[PDB]
RNA sequence: CAGAGUGUAGCUUAACACAAAGCACCCAACUUACACUUAGGAGAUUUCAACUUAACUUGACCGCUCUGACCA
């Protein structure tokens, strides 16, 4: 019931949502992050973490993103997350590493769209 | 709004190339090089593509703009030769002549030993490097030949 | 160096077989 | 015909090896460049305290440099007594006409 | 005037003459290329026909309903054999020469995929003292004429050489000893201009042991230490 | 009528005289980049944040925790370094990375993580859920001791307690069982309370559960300070926060 | 054509904030752009700019 | 050979620790090429000792950059 940020209908990406999965990739390593539509982070996962970079062989590959997102996954159940969107660009949603976290978070137990709001 | 202090925040076409609708040749001034094409002859098709993808992209690297790169038309050539004891010329092979440019400006009259020295050290074997100043001959010669004027423009002659 | 960028295939997709051939000059030298 | 395993093994292997065997001739490229560059430019500097007449010259275009015409080197070198083979060159190239 | 002997040197390079051998990498790199460029290529009309003639014999042997007996005379790996025997016949030139085996520094033809640089002795002070080719510069004349001068008061040569621009490439000065140093003179400023050598070479008269022609990485046994590391600058090895 | 800018204005450092030798973005998502940094910078116009963004005292929130460990981290990098030299060296990681096959033991790396980012982790996301400000009245502490909470739910299953998910009252109809990390000698204070329970008072809170003078992680030789009562969110009153305190 | 609501009005949920022809004013946090790009109230409350 | 300054890979006033970061850079595919995008690649605290803290502070030790000596 509570209000979503509606509008921004001519800027990128949309508001409307309570949570969203932010993806940074850079040259050397891949953060996820969950974060309010306010702004806090609500939980993160990053390769830059020695509790993941010990276990990866490259921390900027298809693997590291998969494992970002099935570590991810796993905090956001534990903090009460089960819903959220994402917000791709036309290539980042048809690039493997993408596709391969996505599957990773679903299978994981989050949902990546969210309910709609109740008005009445 | 005009009478604010935040006014023109907006603004953006001034951040941006004027374009608004051949080319006209640039002469370079007394320390800098006009329009030069860089040519780059081959007997071996991948060759060519390969220096001249190499020459544009070490062009990028030193920040010198690269006007244009294009093909110039293939040329073949027939390959006779006199055969033993006889007076016949045979076709022995037919020898294709590949033509790649690279059309760079800017280039500084003090930079230009240390570009051509690096362009030139790295030519692989069989390929020719000829770089020239642009001129509208040379612009003029990648266009079909018009037999139709020549005819009209013969006649005024 | 020469072999600074003469590593190099053919760069297109339909393409007939090419062989490695060695051109003999008229002075000897050859490519 | 499908490539073996071990085949398609070795051809990604001998490629990650060329991604950092092909960035180390690229340094010594950017470094010989900027040591050239370096050289010339501490030599102009020196010119010009020395004698600001001639470096004005110095820094000059020179109107000789271009066209500036330089072959590939060749895989074996000439052969002082060699006799190539008599023949005839025939251009057969198409010649492309624009009507209308 | 100035206390400081201005001087235009040159720096005449004769480029490789053959093409730089492969190192290991880029050999099997160019088989793998090599080897990618035959798999997704077509058949040649070279292929083809050694194809359909395969087939021929196969419907003259087997099926036996031919209509044709002329055919072609030649066929498709019996012309391969003509061509290796020509190939077979034909003697390439030596990339390595006589020069090299021979060690002979004086002369063009040593170390033909390298890039050599020119090398003469002169005379300092009763000393002798390996130098680029310089000379002292006149009024009525630019520092890059200087060098072209020099290049025209060598010992009987024929040499072709092309300058790249009108700025110098390096510079090295240097301070006579302290028993001749003086106000009007206390030292000189070489000043370098790199040419190539298109054509040309000294003269057999020309020839009589004051020059070496060096590769940049035996250019340090003639030179000195403090005059090595200011022409290791600008002259490459790439 | 003109009034001059309060301040400098956007894009005046470019340099527009060499404007065709600056470089381009040439991409969405370089433009993007800079542009969200640009976005959360402070400016001294009208913006979003000013109207919709959380007011935030500016004086920092007072730490009241423990002190943070003390490491060496000369150390730590040089056995850092040395396992990953160690991994990459292994010929089979790099084919099943290359294969993309490789994956990442998720226990593990939860039990690094519970020791490392972990506690940095709990305190982002309990200030999330507003525990520093109802209970602390802003002030944080970074919780350095994990505290593992479970309830029995039959005699064969437990439902862990971590930090928002979601417990029945039913789960949690009696008390559950805690497990920490605990020196000899060590004393200790247990609470749990209910942070939206209350009826009456829309500030006040639930005692649900208080042991105190636990001896080390001995938590059922403490004192019942006040004994176990289960979650009674009422009906229709939404999602309530029941936070266990050490 | 212009704005209907100035900034500190008051709108209703509905209520037309500015008609335009061309996007000058662009739709904000809780503000709905009609097809002809007029920007309308999505929630009752304040107009900022 | 001496005297000063100087110190993270190419840049950075990145580095609180939870961590050696961000960008630049290299290969391949796409592109005439470039660019973009995808999928890969390589990396640094000069070295030891001092609340063990310290990439950071003080010392030496190395590399660097200038100023003189030396220099044809
Ligand atoms: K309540
Ligand atoms: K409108």
């Amino acid at each position: 019931v509570a209000r979503k940020e509606r509008g921004w209908r001519t800027v990128f990406p949309s508001r409307e949502f309570w949570h969203r999965l932010r993806v940074i990739r850079t040259q050397h390593h891949v953060e996820a992050l969950v974060e309010h539509q306010n702004g806090k982070v609500v939980v993160s996962a990053s390769t830059r973490e020695w509790a993941i970079k010990k276990h990866l062989y490259s921390t900027r590959n298809v693997v590291a993103c998969e494992s970002i997102g099935r570590v991810l996954a796993q905090r956001c159940l534990e903090a009460g997350i089960n819903f959220m969107v994402y917000q791709p660009t036309p290539w980042e949603a048809a690039s493997d590493s993408m596709k391969r976290l996505q599957s990773a978070m679903t299978e994981g137990g989050v949902v990546l769209r969210e309910p709609q709001r109740i008005y009445e | 709004y005009k009478t604010k202090p935040t006014h023109g925040i907006g603004k953006y076409k001034h951040l941006i190339k004027a374009e608004e609708p051949v080319r006209a040749i640039n002469l370079g001034t007394d320390y800098e090089y006009g329009v030069l094409n860089i040519h780059l002859t081959a007997y071996d098709m991948t060759l060519a593509e390969s220096y001249a993808q190499y020459v544009h992209n070490l062009c990028n690297s030193l920040s010198i703009k690269v006007e244009e790169s294009y093909a110039m038309p293939t040329k073949t050539i027939e390959v006779l030769q006199l055969q033993d004891q006889g007076s016949k010329m045979l076709l022995d092979s037919v020898l294709t002549t590949h033509e790649r440019v690279v059309q760079i400006s800017g280039l500084s009259a003090t930079f230009a030993e240390i570009f051509l020295e690096i362009i030139q050290s790295s030519l692989p074997e069989g390929v020719r490097l000829s770089v020239k100043e642009h001129t509208e001959e040379d612009f003029k010669g990648r266009f079909k030949a018009r037999p139709e004027l020549e005819e009209l423009l013969a006649k005024l002659k | 160096d020469s072999s600074r960028a003469s590593l190099t295939r053919v760069h297109r997709q339909a393409y007939a077989r090419l062989y490695p051939v060695l051109l003999v000059k008229q002075d000897g030298s050859t490519i | 015909v499908e490539l073996t395993f071990e085949e398609t093994e070795r051809r990604a292997l001998l490629l990650k090896k060329w991604s950092l065997y092909k960035q180390q001739e690229r340094k010594m490229e950017r470094d010989t460049i900027r040591a050239m560059l370096e050289a010339q430019q501490e030599a102009l500097e020196e010119l010009q305290l020395e004698s600001p007449k001639l470096h004005a010259e110095a820094i000059k275009r020179d109107p000789n440099l271009f066209p500036f015409e330089k072959e590939g080197p060749h895989y074996t070198p000439p052969i002082p007594n060699y006799q190539p083979p008599e023949g005839r060159y025939n251009d057969i190239t198409k010649v492309y006409t624009q009507v209308e | 005037g100035s206390p400081w002997r201005l001087l235009g040197a040159l720096c005449l390079q004769r480029p490789p003459v053959v093409s730089k051998p492969l190192t290991p990498l880029q050999e099997e790199m160019a088989s793998l290329l090599q080897q990618i460029e035959i798999e997704r290529s077509l058949y040649s009309d070279h292929e083809l026909r050694a194809l359909d003639e395969n087939q021929r014999l196969a419907k003259k042997k087997a099926d036996l309903h031919d209509e044709e007996d002329e055919q072609d005379i030649l066929l498709a790996q019996d012309l391969e054999d003509m061509w290796e025997q020509k190939f077979l016949q034909f003697k390439l030139g030596a990339r390595i020469t006589e020069a090299d085996e021979k060690n002979d520094r004086t002369s063009l033809n040593r170390k033909l995929d390298r890039n050599l640089v020119l090398l003469v002795r002169e005379k300092f002070g009763d000393q002798d003292v390996w130098i680029l080719p310089q000379a002292e510069w006149q009024p009525g004349e630019t520092l890059r004429g200087t060098a072209e001068r020099t290049l025209a008061t060598l010992s009987e040569n024929n040499m072709e050489a092309k300058f790249l621009g009108n700025a110098p490439c390096g510079h090295y000065t240097f301070k006579f000893p302290q028993a001749m140093r003086t106000e009007s003179n206390l030292g000189a400023k070489v000043f370098f201009f790199k040419a190539l050598l298109l054509t040309g070479d000294f003269s057999q008269a020309g020839n009589k042991g004051h020059h070496v022609w060096v590769t940049k990485d035996e250019l340090g046994d003639y030179l000195k230490p403090k005059y090595l590391a200011q022409v290791r600058r600008f002259v490459s090895d790439l | 009528r003109r009034t001059p800018p309060l301040g400098p204005m956007p894009n005046s450092d470019i340099d527009l005289s060499n404007l065709e030798r600056l470089e381009k973005y040439r991409s969405f998502d370089r433009y993007r980049r800079r542009a969200e940094q640009e976005a959360q910078a402070p400016h001294w116009w009208r913006t979003y944040r000013e109207y919709f963004g959380e007011k935030t005292d500016p004086k920092e929130k007072i730490d009241i925790g423990l002190p943070p460990p003390k490491v060496s981290r000369t150390q730590q990098l040089l056995e850092r370094k040395q396992a990953i030299q160690e991994l990459r060296a292994n010929v089979e990681e790099e084919r099943a990375a290359r294969l993309r096959t490789a994956s990442v033991p998720l226990d593990a790396v939860r039990a690094e993580w519970e020791r490392t980012c972990g506690p940095y982790h709990k305190q982002r996301l309990a200030e999330y859920y507003g525990l520093y400000r109802d209970l602390f009245h802003g002030a944080t502490f970074v919780p350095r001791v994990p505290l593992h909470v479970a309830y029995a739910v039959g005699e064969d299953d437990l439902m862990p307690v971590y930090c928002g998910n979601e417990v029945t009252p039913t789960e949690a109809a009696q008390a559950p069982e805690v497990t920490y990390e605990a020196e000899e000698g060590s004393l200790w204070t247990l609470l749990l309370t209910s942070l939206d329970g209350h009826l009456l008072e829309p500030d006040a809170e639930y005692l649900h559960w208080l042991l105190t003078n636990i001896p080390g992680n001995r938590v059922a030789e403490g004192q019942v300070t006040c004994p176990y009562l289960p979650p009674f969110p009422a009906r229709g009153s939404g999602i309530h926060r029941l936070a266990f305190l050490l | 054509q212009g704005i209907k609501k100035m900034e500190g009005h008051y709108v209703h949920a509905g209520n037309i904030i500015a008609t335009q022809r061309h996007f000058r004013w662009h739709p904000g946090a809780h503000v709905g752009v009609g097809k002809n790009k007029c920007l309308y109230a999505l929630e009752e409350g304040i107009v900022r700019y």
